[PDB]
DNA sequence: TCATATTATTACGCCAGACAGGG
DNA sequence: CCCTGTCTGGCGTCCTCTCACCTATGA
RNA sequence: UUGAUUUGGUGAGAGG
């Protein structure tokens, strides 16, 4: 079964693997994020409720008043989106917050407040999101791009080689909070442990332990295990668990139980450890040279004399043993400092530490953090207890606590946001374990260690900044609060929240201007994952590995769609199937594989879960049950693509598109292209201009439908049904009854956006693709947008291309084009330019909008009214006048009248004017007022009458259970209708019910039309300051010409060189010329062989189209057409499509065959595409030669090209790098102010920067005079250039050079220091 | 305001913005002669406004300057003749935007273009590194009269036919024209007109055009080659060469002095480069300019007549490829069955797997290379006989137009063992080429290997440019300022030998450098060359005949000149045949010639004899 | 409108060059 | 007193094109 | 004596 615009032109779909999961809604990142931001979500997470439950209730410092929260709301926007783009306002909503002030008496923590007050106060306006994922910030339509940043939680990084210049590795460990202070631990090459906070000075790390109220003995209890020396019969024996001897040299005689176990000299092996454990060896008598290097663990004091023997962490000598042995401390605890495993890093750090107690530790930390200003007990304790341990200024989020517990192998995943003692101690323990050998480092490119911020998270963080500023303001006003004479807007202020949130949505590194020239380009700028932005890395610094593709990108980030240039691999684009995790990570779908049978259930994984499992490949042959048909299958285990068994796998890839994105999965035959040319192909495919006549890629991938629907450029039907099709203004859809609400009778009226300006000066235009009285279903398309054709996606157009050298005109990458391409207007794109004119009151009175243009004669008053401003629509070019806008006292009058820029033509399509309340010239301002005034009422009544007509009929329709008397129901016409009483019978309240409808309709229409006139009757609506605001919309129509840039989908760039006549083209023996000749020499080097298979398969597609065009032109009854269409849709191997063609009612075969006579469209999916034998077999169904190559004659000489050439249909696109936006020349005009050199650019009429390497190139020749005029006369020296212009126009090519002006600018800037630079003797 | 990249030195005093300048997208226009370029009419009327004003005021059509500015603002019918009379002999400086060496600013004569795109002669593109994928160039106008003469006499595009970094010609025919020549001068074992005899090259082209022979059909012709064996006198020798039809047609374009054996071979790209080089060394500059143009015209014309496409059938899969892959799969199966039983170590396993996949890769490449280089087997009057193939991708590879062994290898044979960004190789290769489909994992490993290359170029270019900057600012001063420093010291140029076969011969190192003391002939105490002779090609051939050991030659670092380098201790001019002139800045051309290849460079037991002596 | 005058983030990679520390 | 980690400064590609956004305060 | 403001500076994106 198919929908009704699916039976229009059903694309022949190759593809063997049955898809199990359909493509998700391609704009779901932006929409789900911002729907999380604004939503009334009780339990607080996440959203605006999290912000209000963090900041509220505010209580002041015992001020006995506590403003609390109830509920918030967003009212209607005062401007809908279209008039918002027209006017220039933000597309925002007012944020109505209920606030409840309660005020206490004296001594009321528990006492009832003395008075309350509560109001729906107004703070800020937040910009809402349009239904397509965009904002409208100041008239322009912008997009917030999702950031990719390091997750909160600990990271164990190495930096193995570069420091110390000695090959000794370090190991640092960064505890990155979501909000607050950064804490880093790091080794130094003396093997000492150092802490630093916020990249400040370096403190030896155990001072932070001494800041957490840990004595030295507790620290040594933590990071070291005790070795027990017992004072015994002789020589102070040792408890020896045999694990501690692993891998060391036996220094002494190892004997016990009257038996010599291990002698001196040999290293202790694990067999000797087994001997000591089997022989149960713990207590052995040591020599005195064994204890002479060890370190004591805890303190010991001489008991009778009452003083200290040794401090903790003290190495032992023999006389120290003579001190402690004679006192009476029988147990001696020593620190086991294994040189292999258990290193003495904490102990040597304690030897570096200049502190001894907690208080001096806090004083040293306070002298680190805030220097100069003294370190007192209260100040240092408040500093350190609010560094990490308070809920205000340090907060690992839920993501941070999950990563923090996961990297430390904790059991739980939810905990408190602040740190604790045990967390810092665990980070130090894991860092020490990594130094010892056990456990390993983390990498930073691993996408399980890399979170995504999106629109709702970033706007929530900015909103929380605004709320903490307004709570500091509320704490300010409340302690100065006098009661009861204030209500909660003398306390609260709508200014900082609105200021912060407009600061982010206006001027941020991620709220950026939408690339809008293409449905693809909109939908792939909204799905963008940037590494840049605040808190992330920069373009000009880093690096090599963060610009590179890591094995966790499989199915999360597109490997091949990243922009080439200064930021490669920072501006990654998101994959097709990849959602976003609850915590913000990238989870991608996989198919759960319990046993041999691959189950059709899906299950989402992130990269910290994808490593543990074994995940199969998308294309591994499985037949009829899910069993892998091989006994071994390529999978990947832990980022390593390897071959595993038939029955080990736990997951399989869902579909074979899932590695790449929606820009580079529209490229058919992707798997045959090179990676570089697929990158260049996707990046150019974003840049296509919408042509005037949209044309359906013959070789597509089938993802055109999802991109053209999911990007909101087409008018997808909301509720299904039929159609009324007024359409000149709007599509009117009558709704079928099942999808139709009981009240609100209701028919859907779709607004078509006709010719208007895009963000890239292209033309966004919608055209209805459904006729009158034609069924449509829910989700079906109704109006084709820019670059769409019946709901598909038509960026460029499909043309007949020959691969051959043709007389040098396609030399390096150039492209030689027939005249049949430029006669048919099949690339003639439409550009629209907005031009503003304002008459601001700079000085010496205000400027004026009058035709009475001066000095200039009857060459001003022409394309305008009898007395001012461009009329409506003519063929204006360059140097014309659009808006007469000149002042007197500015003879002394002048010409600021905004004219048409140099080189452009066009038609004035629209003139907008919300000017300084007064613009009316003669009486036009109020003349149109009456026109709109009468317009509103007309439609208002019309619509009511339209429904009235439907209701009147409905009244009679229902009039059967309570008066069906046809001759007794046609009484009053426009007066009443029902003069009976149904009462009950079988409930037809229905008459009374419909009576209310009409009664309310007229009653509401009056009020509806009442406000209409009110709105109509007005000067105009805009902001203040600016006075004369005239915007004129030109529309140039640019065709194609030698110098434009065209390109296919594979990376084959080209500058169209010669626009040949039709005759000189290479025609085949049938007679048709070829349209575009490309060059075969690009194909062996640039290894993008997919354009040839697209060429052959498009040739086969148009072969079927020519065959259907013959069978339908030379008209046959529909049996032969349905037989040939059925053969065309069966065609070859096992596919997914076949068709159910004998259910197309003998007319839907014919409408399909009317839409196929330009070529049968073929879906070649991304990595499961059409094989070559099917291309040959499809070329045999059409009557074309199997090789794909036709013999071609030459249009010049009439004689055959030897060795037959390739002709086919490639889908070639016109990129928006047009040659009459690049052509520029300058002889003489205006310059800058500071310098005497020419200005730069094209919009400024400026000259070429003759840069540094060109000066070196002229020095490389003997061009001393060419360089002398190149930097003195042509550029800078003012006397030289005026003398040169007069010398040229006299006929004397001679320069009088002088000295450059910018060098005298250099002399004054150097001399304006204390520097006396001069110019010496003659 | 002083320091930095955007101070006054680097932004307003060393580089300035410039009037009488323009900029637009380039395109080909192959009808041009190589001293002229196409320049649009709109840019031409804007760049030449004062010359047109002066011309209009000379005729007497107008009076005041205003009238002339209204005339060209309206663009009447008479200013286009004025424009063709200000263009005619007035060169312009075309400039591609990343100018690295001095061949990136060249002066042309304009030919006016209906259009908006600069038409640029194709051979000159290999100097600018200019393809036509969206490139842009700037035009500058030499205003004064000394600058017009410097554009014609120093910077003209006919004057830059040798790269200043070496002796190699920079107007080498790039890509379409070598395919047209390689298809033209070739042969096949049977065609129309096999083994017929022709009375000249004129009727060879007449037999090709009328339709009685083929472009490659072996034939005895009678050609008259002019060998100039006397002292400046050209002696005619006429003979019958067993050659083809295409070699005679290409002999109609060769100038007089070159011998016929320069076209008798198959003419790839190295052969056409040494054809233009021998023409420049023998017949000088003007026949080499006109012969470079005739090469380009006949290459484009017969490449158009060739119809040399590319198809899907042209990439011939080896029939032996699948059995090679199965033998490699059996070998990795044996190694992993030893790995389950623990007989071998892990590093030796990884080394054995990379070794057998390298061996299988080389065998697949040899299978496809035999299957492409001699696939054509056509009979002539009897049994079969084999020849080199006319496969399209093989002519695009063998001609040296575009393609190598590696790229044609990746389109037919397996595309090797791609490496992960860890730097170590991956033990499971990409056994599928591009004609067969890559599946998902193989394309992802390919994207590892290609993202690393794009990141390397886009970060390598900054270090390459900063290296050229440091080099031209250490050089910056050094000007050829004498004619002889009057010394006897100079470095000892030997051929360099690393331990393999002799890498760079002495004729590459002592070509065009003036000897320090007089080289003794290797026999005994003979004055073979004198002590201040420039060693051009004739002297270097008389050095190679006598097998001279090593030459003590004068080097720039031994020059005794205070504040500059004398004219003998530099050497040959390198883009001029003679010695360096008194004046020509050699520090800047040297710094550009070292730093300009900075892009092509990368960024990131006992002795066994080989020969017998 | 017309004088008043500066604070609560961190996440480059060498590579010279100068400086306090210690055998 | 001669090595020495450690800290501080100083580099990091040219040319071009499009768009938007610009200090608070205040009797 | 017959006319006028971007360069300044930031941010974002793009081409070769
Ligand atoms: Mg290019
Ligand atoms: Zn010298």
């Amino acid at each position: 079964v198919y929908s009704y615009t699916e039976k229009k032109r059903i694309r022949k779909d190759f593809g063997k693997r049955p898809q199990v999961l359909d493509v998700p809604y391609l704009l779901s990142i932006q929409l789900d994020s911002f729907q999380k931001f604004i939503e009334q979500d009780p339990e607080g997470q996440y959203g605006l409720e999290a912000a209000f439950r963090s900041v509220f209730p505010i209580q002041s410092y015992s001020g006995n008043s506590e403003l609390q929260y109830v509920s918030y709301r967003l009212g209607e926007p005062v401007f809908d989106v279209q008039e918002c783009q027209i006017r220039g306002v933000t597309y925002s909503a007012p944020l109505r917050v209920k606030l409840r002030l309660v005020i206490y008496e004296r001594e009321a923590p528990e006492g009832t407040v003395k008075d309350i007050k509560e109001q729906e106060v107004y703070m800020g306006e937040i910009p809402l999101m349009t239904d397509n994922g965009t904002f409208v910030i100041n008239g322009t339509e912008r997009v917030i791009v999702s950031q990719l940043h390091r997750s909160p939680g600990v990271f164990f990084d190495s930096d193995k080689g570069k420091t110390h210049s000695s090959g000794k590795v370090l190991y640092n460990a960064r505890i990155i909070p979501y909000r607050g202070s950064w804490l880093d631990f790091e080794f130094d090459p003396k093997d000492n442990l150092f802490v630093r906070i916020d990249r400040r000075r370096k403190l030896p790390a155990t001072i932070i332990l001494r800041a957490l109220n840990y004595t030295t003995e507790q620290i040594l209890d933590l990071f070291f295990e005790k070795v027990i020396f017992e004072i015994r019969d002789n020589k102070l024996q040792m408890e020896l668990v045999p694990e501690r001897l692993r891998g060391e040299t036996a220094s002494f005689d190892i004997e016990a139980n009257g038996k010599v176990y291990v002698e001196k000299g040999r290293r202790i092996t694990a067999r000797h450890i087994r001997q000591l454990e089997k022989d149960d060896v713990k207590l052995i008598e040591v020599p005195v040279e064994y204890i002479a290097g060890k370190v004591v663990a805890k303190d010991y004091i001489d008991e009778s004399t009452g003083e200290l023997i040794c401090a903790a962490n003290m190495e032992l000598s023999l006389d120290l043993l003579a001190k402690l042995s004679q006192s009476g401390h029988k147990r001696i605890e020593t620190l086991f400092t294994n040189d292999l495993d258990h290193g003495p890093y904490i102990s040597e750090t304690l030897r570096v530490d200049p502190t001894n107690d907690r208080l001096s530790a806090l004083v040293e930390i306070y002298r680190m953090m805030r220097p100069g200003e003294p370190p007192t007990r209260e100040a240092a304790e408040s500093l350190f207890e609010n560094l990490f341990f308070s809920e205000d200024r340090y907060d690992l989020s839920a993501v941070g606590r999950m990563k923090f517990n996961r990297s430390l192998l904790r059991e739980e995943i939810e905990g408190s946001g602040i740190l604790s003692k045990d967390d810092i101690i665990d980070v130090m323990k894991k860092l020490i374990d990594i130094r010892n050998g056990k456990g390993e480092v983390d990498d930073i490119d691993h996408l399980g260690n890399r979170r995504i911020r999106s629109v709702g998270e970033m706007a929530e963080n900015q909103f929380r900044v605004g709320l903490v500023r307004v709570e500091r303001a509320v704490k300010e006003r409340l302690s100065l609060g006098d009661l009861d004479t204030l209500m909660p807007q003398d306390m609260i202020n709508a200014k900082p929240i609105s200021a912060a949130v407009k600061e982010f949505f206006g001027s941020s590194q991620l709220s950026q201007f939408m690339d809008q020239n293409n449905p693809l380009s909109e939908i792939t700028h909204k799905r963008r994952i940037s590494a840049l932005g605040p808190g992330g890395l920069t373009r000009e610094r880093a690096g090599f590995e963060v610009r590179d593709v890591h094995p966790t990108h499989y199915g999360r980030v597109c490997p091949i769609e990243t922009p080439e240039g200064p930021n490669i691999g920072l501006i990654n684009s998101l994959s097709v199937y990849a959602q976003t995790n609850e915590y913000g990570f990238l989870e991608t779908p996989y198919r759960k594989v319990t046993d041999g049978v691959v189950t059709d259930e899906i299950h989402y994984l992130s990269a910290i879960e994808e490593g543990n499992y074994v995940i199969a490949q998308a294309n591994s042959n499985l037949d009829e049950e899910g069993h892998f048909v091989e006994d071994l299958v390529t999978c990947r285990s832990k980022g390593e693509s390897s071959l595993f068994s038939r029955d080990q796998v736990d997951y399989m890839d869902v579909s074979t598109q899932q590695v790449v994105s929606v820009g580079a999965s529209l490229i058919p035959f992707l798997e045959h292209d090179d990676a570089n040319r697929a990158l260049m192909g996707a990046n150019m495919q974003r840049q296509a201009v919408p042509t005037l006549r949209a044309d359906k890629p013959l070789v597509g991938t089938g993802m055109e439908r999802a991109v053209a629907v999911d990007s909101g450029v087409t008018a997808v039907a909301k509720r299904g049904g039929v159609v009324q099709y007024v359409d000149a203004s709007r599509i009117v859809i009558k709704v079928n009854e099942d999808e139709m609400y009981p009240g609100e009778a209701g028919i859907d009226i779709y607004n078509l956006t006709k010719y208007t300006r895009s963000n890239q000066n292209t033309c966004i235009n919608q055209m209805p693709c459904v006729s009158l009285g034609e069924p449509v279903e829910r989700g079906d398309v109704l109006a084709d947008g820019p670059s769409t054709d019946l709901g598909e996606l038509a960026l460029g157009q499909n043309m007949r291309v020959a691969f051959m050298p043709w007389n040098g005109y396609n030399f390096e990458d150039s492209i030689l084009v027939s005249e049949r391409v430029v006669q048919e207007d099949r690339f003639t794109t439409i550009h629209i330019q907005e031009l503003a004119c304002v008459s601001r009151d700079t000085k010496l009175g205000p400027e004026e909008i009058t035709a009475d243009i001066p000095n200039v004669g009857e060459a001003a008053l022409s394309k305008l009214d009898e007395s001012g401003i461009v009329y409506i629509g003519a063929e204006v070019t360059g140097g014309d006048i659009l808006v007469g806008k000149v002042t007197p006292k500015g003879s002394d009058v002048k010409d600021s009248s905004l004219r048409v820029p140099n080189g452009v033509s066009g038609t004035v399509i629209d003139v907008q004017v919300f000017t300084r309340d007064g613009v009316e010239k003669d009486k036009r301002a109020l003349e149109i007022e009456e026109m709109q005034l009468k317009q509103a009422k007309k439609d208002l009544s019309e619509e009511l009458q339209i429904l009235e007509a439907g209701l009147f009929s409905r009244i009679r329709a229902v009039l059967v259970a309570g008066g069906v008397e046809a001759e007794k129901l046609d009484k009053l016409p426009r007066d009443r209708w029902l003069e009976l009483g149904l009462t009950d019978e079988e409930k037809q309240n229905q008459l009374e019910q419909l009576a209310e409808q009409y009664d309310e309709l007229k009653h509401e229409f009056e009020k509806k039309l009442e406000a209409k006139r009110r709105k109509i009757t007005q000067g105009d609506d805009l902001a203040p300051g600016v006075l004369k605001i005239v915007k004129v919309y030109l529309a140039v129509k640019r065709r194609i010409q030698p110098g434009d840039k065209m390109a296919g989908r594979h990376g084959n760039k080209g500058v169209i060189s010669k626009i040949n006549p039709i005759e000189d083209m290479p025609y085949d023996e049938n007679g048709t010329p070829v349209d575009i000749v490309l060059n075969p020499l690009g194909v062996p080097s640039r290894m993008n062989i997919g354009q040839i298979l697209e060429t052959h398969l498009g040739m086969a597609a148009k072969g079927i189209g020519d065959k259907i065009n013959a069978m339908l032109k030379q008209q046959q009854e529909v049996a032969k057409l349905r037989e040939f269409i059925q053969r065309a849709y069966d065609l070859g191997a096992d596919v997914r499509q076949k068709v159910d063609l004998s259910t197309f009612s003998d007319e839907e075969v014919m409408r399909l065959a009317e839409n196929l006579r330009k070529g049968m469209p073929i879906a070649t999916p991304v990595f499961d595409g059409a094989k070559e034998a099917e291309i040959k077999e499809l070329l045999k169904l059409g009557d074309l030669p199997t090789s794909g190559q036709i013999r071609l004659y030459d249009g010049r000489t009439g004689e055959q090209f030897e060795r037959p050439v390739t002709v086919g249909y490639m889908y070639m696109l016109k990129l928006n790098h047009l040659v009459d936006d690049k052509m520029h020349a300058r002889s003489t005009g205006s310059y800058s102010l500071v310098t005497q050199q020419p200005l730069g650019g094209k919009a400024q009429f400026g000259g070429q920067r003759f840069g540094e390497m060109e000066v070196w190139a002229l020095e490389a020749y003997g061009a001393a005079y060419t360089l002398q005029e190149m930097l003195t006369v042509k550029s800078d020296d003012v006397n030289g250039r005026t003398k040169m212009y007069k010398n040229i126009v006299d006929g004397n090519h001679q320069m009088e050079p002088g000295m450059p002006e910018s060098f005298n600018v250099l002399l004054k800037e150097i001399r304006s220091l204390g520097i006396n630079i001069e110019l010496e003797d003659e | 305001m002083i320091k930095g990249k955007q101070g006054r030195f680097r932004q307003n005093l060393l580089g300035k913005r410039v009037d009488y300048s323009g900029r637009s997208v380039i395109t080909v226009g192959p009808y041009l002669r190589l001293h002229q370029c196409g320049l649009p009419k709109k840019m031409a009327l804007e760049l030449f406004k004062p010359f047109i004003y002066g011309k209009l005021e000379l005729r007497g059509l107008a009076t005041t300057i205003k009238a002339a500015k209204k005339m060209v603002e309206r663009e009447e019918a008479v200013v286009w003749d004025i424009l063709d009379e200000v263009i005619r002999e007035h060169p312009v400086l075309l400039n591609r935007a990343p100018t690295l060496h001095r061949l990136g600013i060249q002066a042309f004569e304009p030919v006016l273009i209906e259009g908006k795109a600069i038409q640029l002669h194709p051979l000159v593109c290999a100097a600018y590194n200019a393809d036509f994928d969206g490139d842009q160039m700037a035009v500058h106008v030499p205003l004064t009269l000394e600058a017009q003469l410097e554009a014609r006499a120093l910077m003209m595009s006919t004057n830059n036919i040798l790269s200043p970094a070496n002796g190699e010609p920079i107007i080498v025919p790039s890509q379409d024209v070598v395919l047209g020549l390689y298809y033209m001068t070739r042969d096949c074992v049977n065609a129309k007109g096999e083994g017929m005899v022709l009375t000249g090259p004129k009727e060879a082209e007449r037999l090709y055009r009328s339709g009685l022979a083929s472009l490659h059909a072996r034939v005895k012709v009678r050609i008259t080659e002019y060998e100039k064996d006397a002292n400046g006198e050209l002696v005619a020798k006429t003979s019958l060469k067993d050659t083809t039809v295409g070699r005679a047609i290409l002999w109609m374009i060769v100038p007089k002095g070159l011998p016929y054996s320069i076209v008798n071979q198959a003419l790839g790209k190295k052969a056409i480069s040494k054809m233009l080089n021998t023409c420049y060394r023998i017949l000088g500059l003007k026949p080499t300019v006109i012969f470079a143009d005739q090469i380009m015209y006949t290459g484009f014309a017969y490449a158009a007549r060739s119809g040399a496409s590319v198809g899907i059938d042209d990439m011939v899969i080896p029939e032996k490829k699948h059995e090679i892959i199965s033998e490699a799969e059996a070998e990795v199966a044996e190694i992993q069955e030893q790995f389950q039983s623990g007989l071998v170590t892990a590093g030796e396993r990884y080394n054995k797997v990379i070794d057998i996949w390298a061996a299988a890769n080389d065998r697949v490449s040899k299978a496809m290379m035999d299957n492409l280089q001699t696939e054509t087997v056509i009979n002539r009057d009897g049994q079969e006989e084999k020849q080199v193939s006319f496969n399209s991708i093989y002519m695009m590879a063998d001609s040296g137009a575009r393609g190598s062994a590696a790229q044609i290898r990746q389109l037919a044979g397996m595309r090797g063992l791609m490496a992960k960004p860890d730097g170590s190789i991956i033990e499971t290769p990409i056994t599928a080429n591009f004609r067969e489909g890559l599946n998902v994992l193989q394309y992802f490993i390919s994207t590892h290997g290609a993202r690393k290359g794009l990141a390397d170029t886009a970060l390598k270019t900054a270090n390459s440019g900063y290296l050229t900057r440091r080099l031209v600012d250490v050089a910056q001063d050094l000007v050829v300022t004498e004619d002889d420093c009057g010394t006897h010291e100079g470095i000892m140029m030997t051929p360099v030998i690393e331990g393999g076969d002799v890498k760079e011969p002495l004729r590459d190192r002592v070509l065009g450098r003036v000897t320090a003391e007089d080289v003794l002939k290797p026999g005994t105490a003979d004055i073979l060359v004198p002590r201040n002779t420039l060693l051009h090609e004739q002297w270097c051939d008389l050095l190679e005949e006598n097998s001279v050991d090593a030459v003590k030659v004068r080097s720039v670092v031994s020059c005794d000149t205070d504040f500059g380098v004398c004219a003998h201790c530099y050497g040959r001019d390198l883009a001029r045949g003679h010695i360096i002139n008194k004046g020509e800045a050699i520090g800047v051309i040297a710094a550009q010639s070292i730093g300009e290849p900075g892009t092509q460079l990368t960024m990131r037991s006992s002795i066994q004899v080989k020969n017998k002596g």
